[PDB]
RNA sequence: AUAUAUAUAUAUAUAUA
RNA sequence: UAUAUAUAUAUAUAUAUA
């Protein structure tokens, strides 16, 4: 979260990685407050 | 500088961090970039100095 | 492509005019593509509306037609008269077919003139002659003169292909042109006014010979064609017959050398096993009155290929006599007259001097199986038993019913005869009684309807109403619970593949065996069938009446009883002129719902008593009974080795005691193979019978030309692998006249490759045969969400008669009888059920479908530009094809070939890979929800309803599982486990594994999960994103297929598929559906 | 008070959740917001003083 | 006449 | 020499190749192939020869 | 102005004011 | 020093079969 912009633009694919591990922690952090609601 | 983008490349596989997993270790790397590096050291310094 | 230079050459055929015009229309993925086939197209409408031609055009736009793929190609064509039979005398030089009458037994079936056959107008009916195929006798003539002026010049190979199937074409045009081409009218049906001069059986004998002679490739099919094509002319009736008869025999001389066999937890080993084959001598003296009735009906070169076969009894040479069965049944169908086709079958020959010992005996073991199959669901109060109205209700077959009825929906009124139609009805008007049902006597008998079979006598079946189906709908969905857990019926082996299924007949096939194959000349209205096989269904219902204590599983009971007795006298309403013939028949109605469960009852516990009787002189050890209604084979294993005598003396000991019974049979018996269903077991190999008719349809159907182009192909495929091979360039064009439209006068759209082999609702034949490919290329998956947007549309008819106060009346009254409760959530959704049953409507879904295709016309004479974001199973394979690589590799033949009439490129897949060894089960796992609720209520939701209960709240999951019937401290324990929240992760993923079939026309008979596929395919492994992996090892066992099959060859695949596109795809896969995924991409 | 929005990120990582199962500390969450501490607050102290 | 179905097959070939 | 596309997926299954986890073993894979080990066995001789 | 039963596998398609 | 459990969604059309 709050990750620099060279990481974000970047090509390689351990940024890549990096990139779509912190967007599901973010997209099951929202989750996991919904199932609250439920 | 070590690269910002070679630099937590590097540090999210000393941390080992999980996706689908919530950890206290995904805050580590709030932050770092090359712009927080220069206000740190100044910082630092101009305190110092005055 | 190929198939878009078939177009071009047969519209430069069929339009030989210098008015002609053809304009391509092209579309493209690229933005600026698009824009450069917007103004080629608009220029060749303006070039080409007056006067100017294309050659100039082309090269300036020569950007547009090597990069952009076609869409299709409009024809002008201001061509005033058809010009069949101005090109039909080229070929008409043979001398014309002059029809045989002392051939056939009637006079209508006889080949006469139609003015000498029907006297005046009024009194024809073509519904013994009626193709009822969307194409004409004028398009298929046009479909061969096309194919014979293509390959009139060839090779000294291809010229022999060409040359015999022209003097084959000369008996055919030369017959056609004495009376000259029929013209039918918009509906494909032809009149009297135009067959008043022409023979009658003069199209579907020209259709039935057209079929034939595209398909005489070596000059073994050319003396079958050249003595089927005469002699269908002549005999309608027997010739069907005559040719099909010994095949039933032949399967009996061949030796085993190496078979298949199938053991007993269904799954496929292979056998070395050599078992000579012993026929008697009274076997060739059957055989050769079977070919000496095959010299009397006019046929000499058929009857040649089988004695030059008989002094070889070789399986090598046993693909030649399958073809030979093969081409007997397209001659086309034998039809005829409704009253000739029960007035032969309901005419039977009782006897009171039957063996009253052995009926006794055979009432018995009827009843000792009905109470065998419903001692558990009755002495444990079943869920779906004491439900018997509202089960067999709620799921209602909507075929029809016996009478047309004036239904009032509303403001629409309409006639239907549809079985769920007439439920509506009678629930709105209070004329519904749940426990009464009616008496089929002299007073209100039972209607007729026919099924047509393409070699057999026309047989009629029965049309129970609908009170005969809610009574019989929940005894008999337990009783076919036990048929798929018992080794004797053959509901057990009902598998994808035939190797599987029909494969436990050479289990016990050995040298001291004897399999015993017998089928009844009729089984419904043998003498077996009237009293002792109602009354022993009747007493095993009065000892279910003691195992429970229910007042409402005796009810359900007592029905099932009461629509016995009510059978046991029957009476059918056949029409004939202007009186009704009510004619008693108290045998077995073949058409209830019990009309299967009830023969495979009825023929076990009959040939249980007819192989104890002949165990008074042979003293044997019965191995397998297998039975499947009349068809049924039985091994027996005796103790000395089989000779010549013993086969002989238990066939006319079989024979004998069945007709103690009044059941006339013959008894056939061998020890090498049997023909048990119309697949044929021979020397341990599995042969078919590969007969279907393309160009003639039993009966027309509730289906446009775009849905019967697909079952045109779809009839080619199965003919083609089953040995029946069929010229695919006379398949091509004959879809390129049943996908034609017509636009306006003068001016026909032909659709492309591309519009008709994606994988989409408007699709009719793959590109390369006996696979599906889904095209990655960006021009072809953007044209996939172009079909996938209009396939979603709305009937008027269906939605008058959804709100209408009978049909909600319909509703609110199953609503009210399932559950005890409020809830909308199914009163919403099971008024989506029935709208969704309504498609069997005739005028509903033409009415989809044409707002199917209307609307495919606005897309198709404009380049596309719908540009849509849709995930498809297209989208998937786009993002996992750039991360192949591949390799050639070298893999041997190791297996055995078990089906000897495949193609060669199919058969090279199952000779290095294996055929399949047992029916893979991926199917994932079923909700939790549709555990509990299926073990309570009849009431099976939708898997996208059980989605939107679990995102409700946690206190209206709770109401909802108490509506259905669940208890209150059930529902407690799955609501507070929070095993709901489990169920996000199980009904999501139960998409995946529904997406990709390994299951097809062909891909059954391979080995997926084989050690010669698995060496191939190298993917490294993953531990997490489960759903990614199960479609990387399907799509990489399917590529290795797909491409060994078009060129011979096998390659290895290596997908290294990295972590950071795994959970990229792992979030597709779980937003193909319409409803929340928690994880999404963007 | 505590925002509740960053009580629950905290306490959600503590009890380290791991998505696509069931566990028993997911139900640690349930009923925490500030409209209950503000009424827990009162039948505690209200019904001590009558 | 049919010079143009020449030069419009071979355009799809 | 043991083929490329065989030795990496023995490879990935010595190690635990797992997604949805940043592992610093997934970079024991890159730059395996048989182009470059006909380069270090040259490279590594023709140095000692030179 | 308009007739096509039942069961078993298999494939294609579909759900929304 | 520690890496969860569980086998028959529905409807219509189409072909093979009974
Ligand atoms: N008009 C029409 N053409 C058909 C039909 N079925 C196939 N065709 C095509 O039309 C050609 C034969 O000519 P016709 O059937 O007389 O059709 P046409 O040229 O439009 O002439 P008309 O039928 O009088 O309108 C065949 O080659 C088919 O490609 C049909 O039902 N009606
Ligand atoms: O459409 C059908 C076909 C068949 N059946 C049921 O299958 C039974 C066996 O179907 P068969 O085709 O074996 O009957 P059959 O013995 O009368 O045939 P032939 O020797 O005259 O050629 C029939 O008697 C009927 O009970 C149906 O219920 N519906």
């Amino acid at each position: 979260i709050k990750i620099a912009d060279e990481v974000k633009k970047s090509n390689k694919e351990e940024s890549k990685q990096l990139l779509e591990v912190l967007k599901t922690k973010e997209e099951h952090q929202k989750e996991v407050q919904y199932e609250i609601l439920q | 500088l070590v690269s910002t983008e070679a630099q937590i490349q590097k540090m999210s596989q000393d941390l080992q961090l999980e996706a689908l997993t919530i950890q206290s270790e995904t805050q580590f790397l709030t932050g770092i970039n090359s712009q927080a590096a220069n206000d740190c050291f100044k910082t630092l310094i101009a305190a110092m100095l005055s | 492509g190929k198939y878009n230079l078939i177009l071009s050459e047969y519209l430069s055929f069929i339009y030989n005019s210098q008015s002609a015009v053809q304009i391509p229309i092209y579309y493209s993925s690229n933005s600026e593509l698009e824009n450069r086939c917007i103004e080629f197209h608009s220029k060749c409408l303006e070039n080409s509306k007056n006067g100017l031609s294309l050659k100039k055009l082309f090269v300036e736009y020569s950007d547009v037609i090597e990069n952009a793929t076609l869409l299709s190609i409009l024809s002008y064509s201001y061509d005033k008269y058809n010009a069949v039979e101005r090109k039909l005398v080229k070929y008409a030089k043979g001398k014309p077919l002059e029809a045989d009458l002392t051939v056939n037994e009637l006079d209508y079936e006889n080949n006469k003139i139609t003015s000498e056959l029907f006297p005046t107008a009024e009194e024809y009916t073509d519904l013994l002659m009626d193709p009822a195929i969307l194409t004409s006798l004028s398009s298929n003539l046009n479909a061969v003169m096309f194919w014979l002026e293509k390959h009139e010049n060839d090779v000294a190979e291809k010229l022999k292909i060409y040359k015999r199937r022209l003097d084959l074409f000369t008996i055919v045009a030369s017959t056609v042109n004495k009376y000259g081409v029929p013209r039918h009218n918009a509906k494909y049906r032809y009149e009297y006014e135009v067959m008043k001069d022409k023979p009658y059986y003069l199209v579907t004998w020209a259709n039935s010979s057209i079929e034939m002679l595209m398909s005489v490739f070596s000059h073994e099919d050319y003396l079958i064609a050249r003595e089927l094509i005469v002699l269908s002319y002549s005999n309608r009736s027997t010739l069907a017959k005559l040719v099909s008869s010994p095949m039933s025999i032949l399967v009996a001389l061949v030796d085993i050398n190496g078979t298949f066999i199938t053991n007993e937890e269904l799954e496929l080993e292979f056998s070395n096993k050599y078992v000579r084959a012993i026929v008697p001598d009274q076997t060739f003296d059957e055989l050769k009155q079977m070919l000496d009735n095959m010299r009397k009906a006019g046929l000499t070169d058929i009857p040649k290929m089988i004695q030059d076969w008989l002094v070889d009894c070789s399986i090598e040479k046993f693909p030649l006599m399958a073809k030979i069965y093969s081409w007997s049944f397209h001659v086309g169908f034998r039809k005829q007259k409704m009253l000739d086709a029960a007035l032969d079958q309901l005419k039977t020959e009782y006897t009171e001097d039957v063996d009253d010992e052995m009926y006794r005996e055979y009432t018995m073991l009827i009843r000792d199986e009905v109470v065998k199959m419903l001692e558990e669901p009755v002495k444990h109060d079943d869920h779906l038993l004491q439900d018997s109205e509202l089960a067999g209700l709620l799921s209602m077959s909507s075929a029809s019913n016996g009478e047309s009825r004036q239904l009032k929906f509303g403001r629409k009124t309409i006639f239907s005869t549809k079985k769920n139609m007439h439920v509506m009805d009678d629930m709105a008007n209070g004329r519904y009684t749940p426990g009464i049902i009616p008496p089929v006597n002299v007073d209100k008998p039972i209607p007729l309807g026919r099924r047509d079979v393409p070699g057999r006598r026309t047989r009629i079946i029965f049309i129970l109403p609908y009170e005969y189906f809610i009574a019989q709908h929940a005894v008999v969905e337990k009783m076919l619970i036990y048929a798929k857990h018992t080794r004797e019926y053959a509901e057990f082996y009902s598998q994808s593949n035939q190797l599987l299924s029909y494969g436990d007949v050479t289990r016990f096939l050995s040298n001291n065996s004897m399999v015993l194959y017998t089928d009844v000349s009729q089984w419904d209205s043998s003498q077996h069938n009237t009293q002792p096989f109602r009354k022993g269904i009747i007493m095993g219902l009065d000892m279910l009446a003691n195992m429970t204590n229910d007042a409402r599983v005796i009810q359900t009971l007592n029905l099932y009883k009461q629509t016995q007795i009510n059978l046991m006298d029957s009476y059918v309403q056949i029409p004939d002129g202007n009186v009704i013939k009510k004619i008693q028949y108290g045998a077995v109605a073949s058409g209830e719902k019990q009309t299967k469960a009830a023969n495979s009852i009825a023929n076990l516990a009959l040939i249980k008593t007819v192989l104890s009787r002949i165990s008074n002189k042979y003293s044997f050890a019965t191995k397998i009974i297998r039975v499947d209604g009349d068809d049924n084979y039985a091994v027996l294993q005796f103790n000395t080795e089989v000779t010549k005598q013993m086969v002989q003396d238990v066939s006319n000991d079989v024979r004998e005691t069945y007709a103690r019974m009044n059941t006339k049979v013959k008894a056939l018996v061998s020890t090498v193979g049997i023909e048990i269903a119309k697949r044929y077991i021979a020397g341990g190999k599995i042969f078919f019978r590969a007969g279907i008719n393309l160009l003639n349809n039993e009966k027309k159907g509730q289906s446009t030309q775009w849905d019967q182009a697909a079952v045109l192909y779809s009839n080619y495929i199965v003919n083609r692998l089953r040995g029946f091979e069929t010229d695919r360039e006379f398949i091509l064009t004959k879809i390129m006249q049943m996908t034609s439209v017509a636009i306006t006068g003068s001016l026909r759209l032909f659709p492309s490759e591309r519009v008709l082999t994606t994988n989409s609702t408007f699709k009719v034949f793959d590109s390369e045969d006996f696979i599906i490919e889904y095209g990655t290329t960006d021009d072809e998956v953007y044209i996939q969400r172009a079909f996938m947007s209009l396939s979603s549309q709305k009937s008027g008819i269906a939605d008058e008669i959804a709100a209408s106060s009978t049909f909600k009346n319909y509703v609110s009254r199953l609503s009210e009888q399932l559950l005890f409760s409020k809830n909308n959530i199914v009163s919403r959704g099971i008024a989506l059920t029935e709208k969704a049953k309504l498609n069997s409507y005739a005028p509903i879904s033409l009415e989809k479908r044409r707002a199917q295709i209307s609307a495919l016309l606005t897309m198709l004479q404009k380049p596309v530009t719908f540009k849509s974001s849709k995930i498809t199973i297209n989208d998937i394979l786009r993002d996992i094809k750039p991360f192949f690589t591949v390799n050639e590799a070298h893999l041997p033949i190791q297996y055995q070939k078990f089906m000897p009439t495949l193609p060669d490129n199919v058969q090279y897949i199952i000779q290095c890979i294996g055929s399949r060894t047992y029916q893979i089960e991926d199917d994932g796992s079923k909700s939790a929800i549709s555990r509990l609720i299926s073990k309570y209520s009849v009431y099976k939701p939708s898997i996208e309803e059980l989605y939107k209960v679990i995102s409700l709240h946690e206190n209206e999951i709770q109401l909802y599982l108490i509506s259905l019937g669940i208890p209150k401290i059930d529902a407690d324990t799955y609501v507070g486990s929070k095993i709901y929240s489990q169920d996000k992760y199980r009904i999501l993923e139960s998409y995946v594994y529904n997406l990709l079939s390994i299951n097809y026309g062909c891909y059954q008979l391979f080995d997926f999960n084989s050690p010669d596929l698995e060496k191939l395919i190298r993917i490294p492994f993953k531990g997490k994103i489960p759903a990614v992996t199960f479609i990387l090892h399907l799509y990489a066992k399917l590529e290795v297929i797909n491409h060994a099959i078009k060129n011979g060859s096998w390659i290895s695949l290596f997908c290294n598929y990295p972590k950071s596109e795994m959970i990229k795809l792992w979030k597709k896969m779980w937003n193909i559906t319409s409803l929340r995924s928690p994880y999404t991409n963007a």
